[PDB]
DNA sequence: CGCAAGGACCGCATACTACAA
RNA sequence: AUUGAAAGUUGUAGUAUGCGGUCCUUGCG
C-alpha cells in the first residue's frame, strides 16, 4: 500500500500545484479538470504512446525534439496549452522518476523520457509503463475533481 | 485523385444532396436575417459576448482589439457563438420574431427546431434525390469549366423534406425556412457566382 | 433458460448508418462498432433494446398501442393492476420517474425501481448478413461469407432449440460451401459478359460453377421475412447475390464504407471554424442486418390478465413493430440512420 | 470419493460477461480473472448456479429423460418419500425447496442444507482457445504451452478416477515448447511471404514442428465429440496457433473487447448523471473447458432409477449435450449465450 | 527481446520527420506543404487505393508510372517546395513498404525489398490490402508526430 | 490556395449473510 | 508418569437487476 500511499500524495501535489497557477482563473483550473477527467479514456482506446503523441501535438509550438524535461507549462500561451503542459509534464514526470531516489515508485522509465522509453524498448516494458500510468490518471482524477474549481 | 469530385451516390451514380447541407444552409440563412434586421439589439445585449469574439478576431487577425468593425459579419460571429456553448443566456433575446417568408418565428423556436448542445432537435432534415422521371430524358450532369469539373445542369428537379420528431409543428415553419434560404443563398460550392440557386 | 418463443429481427437501411463506438486518433475520426477478433461490422444489442424500449415508451405515452385490438392506456390499465399504489405510480410516471406499466412489465424495470423484477425481453447482437458492395456489370450485390453462413445456422440450431422445433435445423442443414480465395458463387445477373468472371471493386476472380446453394439461400429469407425483401420482389434478390470467401469479404467491409469530410464553417470568415474538419465512417444503404430477440415468461407481481403467457407478447411486438421505420445510431436529424423493420418466425 | 468424471466443453457464440467482484480500477466492470496468472477464467460457483437452475426448470416440465422414462417430480417424491412427500410437495409449490432428482443431484436448497451434500463438483473453466484477429486469413484462433501443460494435468487427475491411461500416454505424446516469438501456425495463417506470420501487432516466424499441432486436433477430437460443436473439426485444424507463453498473456489482456455504455434522458436527448460507463466483454468463439466431477449420492434413500455414478453420469451426459446456456450478466442484451459438449 | 509494430512505426516516423526538420529548417514553406501532404493522403488512398496514390505522386513528380525504383529517387533532386515534399512523401512510403523498420528490426517491410508499386502490380489483392492497411497506419503514425513537431 | 474536432458525461441505486452445528 | 485421549469451520447459495456512444455542427471560401 506504500505505492497507493505515493501515488495518492503525488496526485494531490500535482493537483495543489495546478491550484497555484492561476487560483483565481476559473479558465484554467476547470480545462485542466477536464483534461485530467478524459485522459484515461484516450489511452484505453489507443495505447500510451499514442496519448503521449497526441498530447505532444497538442502543445502549440515547435516542440524541436522530445523531452519530457523543459516545456514550462506557464510558457504555453493559450490556457488550454497551459493545462495540457501541466498534465504532459505530471505523467510523464511520474513515469520517469515517480517522486524521487528515496520514494517507494522510482519510476519504470529509470528517468528517461516515456516517450523515447517506448520507442527505444521491449514489450513488457510498455505494458507495465501503460498500467501504472492508467493508475495514476485514475487517482488524478478524483484529487482534480475534487478540489479544484 | 481528379482534382474536383462531386457527392455521388456510391450504390447508383446519381448525385444527390445530403441534408447535413440543408440544415447548416438554413441555420446560417436565420442567422444572416437575425443579424440583419435587429443587429443593434443583439450587440447591446450579449457585450461580453461581443468584446471577446472582438478580442478573438484581433487576436487571430494579428490586430488591435478597437480595430476590429461592428460590421455584419461580427454580428453573424456572436449570433454563432451565442448558439454554441454560451447558449443559456439566449434566454434573454428571446422575444424577437423574425420575419421569414410570411411568418414571424421567435429566437425561442430557432431554438427548439434547431436544436442546441443539450437538447437535440425536433425538425430532421432529410436527403434530396433528383426525380428519376427528369433523369429518363434530360441529361443529369455537364461539363464546366483548361480546368473542368462536373455539375448538374440548371432545371434538374430535386426533392426535399422535413420531418418533426417531437409533437412540436415547428416542421411548417421549419420548411418555410429552408424555402427562403434556398430560394435567396442556396446550397452549393461557389455560391457567390449564381451556383446553388434555387427558384419555385 | 426462461425463455420459450423467439422472433428473428430483419433490419434493412435506407440510408447510411452510423453507430458510435467513440472517437479515435486515427484517419478515421468516427468509426463504426467492430467486433475485435473478426473485424467485421457490428451492431451490439444494446443499441437495439435502447431503441426498442424508447419506441415501445412513445407508443404507450400517446396510447397509440393497441394490445388485442385495444389501446393500452397507461393510466386505466394500471389502475386495476397496482390497485391502491396506482395513484403514486401514476404520478411518479407523469414525473418521468419510471417508464409506463407495458414497458416496464416488457422491457423490464426502469432506473429507478431497477431492483423491483426482470424484463421479458433478450434482443441480441445484430450480425451482418449482406453487405451491399458496388459491381461492374449488373449494380449492387449482395455480398456475403461462409462465416457468416455459419453463424446464421448456429442461430437457426438455437431458435430451434428455443421453440422445439427441428424444421429450422432441417432447413438450414443443407448448408456447405468451400469456396476458394478466388472463386465466387455468384448469381446470373453479377456474372461479366465474358469468361465467367466478375469485377467487384478491384477484385476479378474467376466464378465457380455450383447450384442448389444461392437457391438454399433465397429460400431462407422467405422463411420469415414474407416474400419480399424490404419491398422488393425476391426474384431480383435471388438473381443479384454472390458469396466470396473471408479474405476478400472481410476486405470489403474495411474499404468499401462510405467516408464523409464534415466540416463547420465560421460566419465571421466564411470558411471554416478554426479545427473544424473531420471525416465520419457510415454503414453503407442496403445493407441487410439481423438479429434475435427471445421472449420468456413476464415476471411482474400481479401482471394484468391480457399480457400473461409469452405468446401475448409475442403478438404484440409482432404487432407493433412489423414493417415499421426506425432510427438507429448518432446523426438522427442531420438525416442517417433509418433502417426497415421485419419480424418473423 | 468423485468416482466418475465428465468433461465439459463451452463454446462462446455471443460475447459474454462474468461479472467480478467490486467495479473498481479504470475499467468499470471487468471479467473475472486470476491474480496468480491474469488469464480470464470462470469460477464454478456460476456455472454450477446455472447448471442448477437449468437443470430445476426442466425437470419442472418433466423433460428430464432419467432412462428414458421421463421422470415425474411429484410421483416420484411420493414413491420415495411415501408419507411425508405431500408435505414437500407443499415446499415445492412454494418455490421453497426443489423437486427431488435436483436435489440429489446438486444438493439441497437453504432453508434445508443439514442433510446431504451435492453428488456433483464443478471445476473452473479455464481457457483453451482465443480467437485473434490476424493479417492473412482472419480470426485464428491461439493457445500456449502452458494451456497444454494444464490440460495434461487434468488428464491426469482424470486417470486417477477412471484409469484413463490411453488419454495419458495421448497427452504425453505432445511437448512442445517455442522460446521466444517463434509460433506454429496452420497454413492458412501463414503469410504469403517468407514464414511472417502476423498476429495483431506482432510479426512472428513460423517452426516447421505442425505434427504437434495435428496431434492437438487428434485430442480434441477424442473429448469434443466430432464435429468441432458444429463445424468441421479438419476446418479448424487450418487455423490453430501455438506461441510463447507471454505472448499469449499479453493477448489475453489486451484483445477483449471493450464497450463504452449510455444512458439517454427521457426528453433531453442525450445523456444523464451517472449514464456513461465501460464494460469488458470476452469475445465470441472462446473455447473454455472444465472438469465436472460425480461421487457416491449422499441422499438419504435414492431412487432406484438414479442409485450409482454411472447412472448419475448417464442422466447428466443425455440432459447436457449439444444443449445451449445463458451465463453470466447483461442477459437481456444478448450476452452468455454458450454451447455446451460433453 | 519483442517489439511490436507500433514501436517500430514510431521509431520509423520519427526518424523520417526529424530527418526534414535538420535538413530543411529554414524552407517553412517545404515543412507546411509536407505537412499537409501527410494530412490528405489517408483521404485518397481510402478513395482510390494505394496504387493510384503512388501513380499520383509519380505523376507530381514528372516520372513514368511503368518502371519505379523508390531506392533511386534522391528528394534534394527536386526543385520546387511542392515537388521535393512529394518526394519525400513518397520516398518514405516506399521505403517503409519495402524495408520496413529495417532488417534487424522485428518488422522488415512487406514486398521483401521489392518496388511497392510492382509489388500491387504484380500480386492477388490480399496483399495489395494488408499493404493498404500498413500504408495507412504509417501514414497515420507520420501525421501525428509531423503535427506535433513540424 | 489553402483549411486539419471540441466540448459536454466520466457508474449510478440496491442487494450489503442466513440457518444449523 | 503432563486437565490428558478423542472431533475436517463443514454443509447449501449464478455480481445479479435497469440503462440507445448520444447532442451540437453546410466540406468551404
Amino acid at each position: 500500500r506504500e505505492i497507493e500511499q505515493e501515488r495518492a500524495s503525488f496526485a494531490f501535489k500535482v493537483v495543489s500545484d495546478i491550484k497555484d497557477k492561476y487560483s483565481q482563473n476559473k479558465k484554467v483550473q476547470g480545462k485542466y479538470s477536464s483534461y485530467a477527467e478524459k485522459a484515461p479514456t484516450i489511452i484505453l482506446n489507443n495505447g500510451l504512446g499514442a496519448t503521449l503523441a497526441f498530447f505532444l501535438s497538442k502543445l502549440e509550438k515547435p516542440i524541436d525534439d522530445v523531452d519530457y524535461k523543459s516545456i514550462n507549462p506557464e510558457s504555453f500561451g493559450n490556457a488550454e496549452n497551459i493545462a495540457y503542459a501541466f498534465l504532459y509534464k505530471h505523467l510523464s514526470t511520474w513515469l520517469a522518476e515517480g517522486n524521487g531516489k528515496d520514494s517507494a515508485f522510482s519510476g519504470l522509465t529509470n528517468g528517461e523520457d516515456p516517450l523515447k522509453y517506448i520507442m527505444e524498448k521491449t514489450a513488457i516494458d510498455v505494458a507495465i509503463s501503460t498500467e501504472e500510468a492508467l493508475s495514476i490518471l485514475n487517482w488524478i482524477k478524483k484529487f482534480a475533481k475534487a478540489m479544484l474549481e | 485523385v481528379y482534382e474536383t469530385s462531386i457527392r455521388l451516390h456510391r450504390n447508383y451514380g446519381v448525385p444527390y444532396i445530403p441534408g447535413s447541407a440543408l440544415k447548416g444552409v438554413a441555420k446560417h440563412y436565420a442567422f444572416s436575417i437575425l443579424a440583419r434586421e435587429n443587429g443593434d439589439e443583439i450587440l447591446r445585449i450579449y457585450e461580453s459576448v461581443k468584446e471577446d469574439l472582438k478580442a478573438r478576431i484581433a487576436k487571430r487577425d494579428k490586430i488591435k482589439k478597437n480595430d476590429v468593425p461592428e460590421d455584419y459579419y461580427l454580428t453573424a460571429a456572436v449570433i454563432q457563438e451565442l448558439f454554441e456553448k454560451k447558449f443559456d443566456e439566449l434566454g434573454a433575446i428571446r422575444n424577437t420574431r423574425v420575419e421569414i417568408g410570411d411568418t414571424v418565428i421567435s429566437v425561442g423556436d430557432i431554438v427548439k427546431i434547431f436544436g442546441t448542445q443539450k437538447e437535440e432537435g425536433s425538425v430532421i432534415f432529410f436527403d434530396a434525390f433528383p426525380t428519376p422521371e427528369q433523369l429518363k430524358d434530360k441529361p443529369n450532369l455537364e461539363l464546366d469549366i483548361p480546368i473542368f469539373f462536373l455539375t448538374v445542369p440548371a432545371g434538374v428537379e430535386f426533392t426535399f423534406a422535413v420531418a418533426s420528431r417531437d409533437l412540436d409543428d415547428l416542421a411548417e415553419k421549419a420548411e418555410k425556412l429552408l424555402k427562403e434560404a434556398l430560394k435567396k443563398f442556396g446550397v452549393g460550392a461557389k455560391t457567390s457566382l449564381g451556383y446553388g440557386r434555387f427558384d419555385a | 433458460d426462461m425463455f420459450e418463443k423467439a422472433v428473428v429481427f430483419g433490419l434493412y437501411s435506407i440510408t447510411p448508418v452510423h453507430a458510435g463506438s467513440g472517437a479515435e486518433l486515427s484517419v478515421i475520426d468516427l468509426p463504426i462498432q467492430r467486433e475485435r477478433h473478426t473485424g467485421f461490422p457490428v451492431i451490439w444489442g444494446q443499441s437495439l433494446k435502447g431503441v426498442l424500449r424508447s419506441r415501445f415508451r412513445q407508443l404507450e405515452l400517446d396510447e397509440k398501442i393497441e394490445v388485442e385490438s385495444q389501446k393500452w392506456k397507461w393510466k386505466e390499465k394500471t389502475k386495476e393492476v397496482l390497485k391502491e399504489k396506482a395513484d403514486e405510480f401514476i404520478k411518479k410516471v407523469e414525473e418521468r420517474k419510471r417508464d409506463p406499466l407495458l414497458t416496464e412489465i416488457v422491457f423490464g424495470p426502469a432506473t429507478d425501481g431497477a431492483s423491483e423484477h426482470a424484463g421479458a425481453v433478450s434482443v441480441g447482437d445484430a450480425k451482418i448478413l449482406l453487405f451491399p458492395v458496388r459491381s461492374a456489370k449488373g449494380v449492387f450485390a449482395f455480398v456475403t461469407s461462409p462465416i457468416v453462413i455459419q453463424r446464421l445456422k448456429e442461430d437457426f440450431e438455437l431458435v430451434s432449440e428455443i421453440e422445439n422445433d427441428i424444421e429450422l435445423k432441417q432447413i438450414l442443414s443443407r448448408f456447405k460451401v468451400e469456396l476458394s480465395n478466388n472463386e465466387t458463387i455468384a448469381g446470373n445477373a453479377l456474372i461479366l459478359n465474358g469468361e465467367n468472371k466478375v469485377i467487384l471493386e478491384d477484385i476479378v476472380l474467376k466464378v465457380k460453377s455450383d447450384s442448389n446453394v444461392i437457391e438454399n439461400l433465397v429460400e431462407v429469407l422467405k422463411t420469415l421475412f414474407g416474400d419480399n425483401f424490404f419491398g422488393k420482389p425476391i426474384e431480383s434478390i435471388k438473381e443479384r447475390i454472390a458469396i466470396v470467401s473471408d479474405d476478400v469479404f472481410k476486405s470489403f467491409t474495411r474499404f468499401s464504407t462510405e467516408i464523409v469530410a464534415r466540416v463547420r464553417i465560421d460566419a465571421e470568415k466564411g470558411t471554416v471554424a478554426r479545427g473544424g474538419l473531420w471525416y465520419e465512417e457510415f454503414l453503407p444503404s442496403d445493407t441487410l442486418m439481423y438479429s434475435l430477440i427471445a421472449v420468456g415468461s413476464p415476471k411482474k407481481e400481479n401482471l394484468p390478465k391480457e399480457v400473461d403467457n409469452t405468446q401475448k407478447i409475442v403478438n404484440v411486438l409482432k404487432v407493433t413493430f412489423n414493417n415499421a421505420f426506425l432510427q438507429i445510431g448518432g446523426d438522427e436529424t442531420v438525416g442517417k440512420g433509418f433502417v426497415k423493420v421485419r419480424a418473423g418466425v
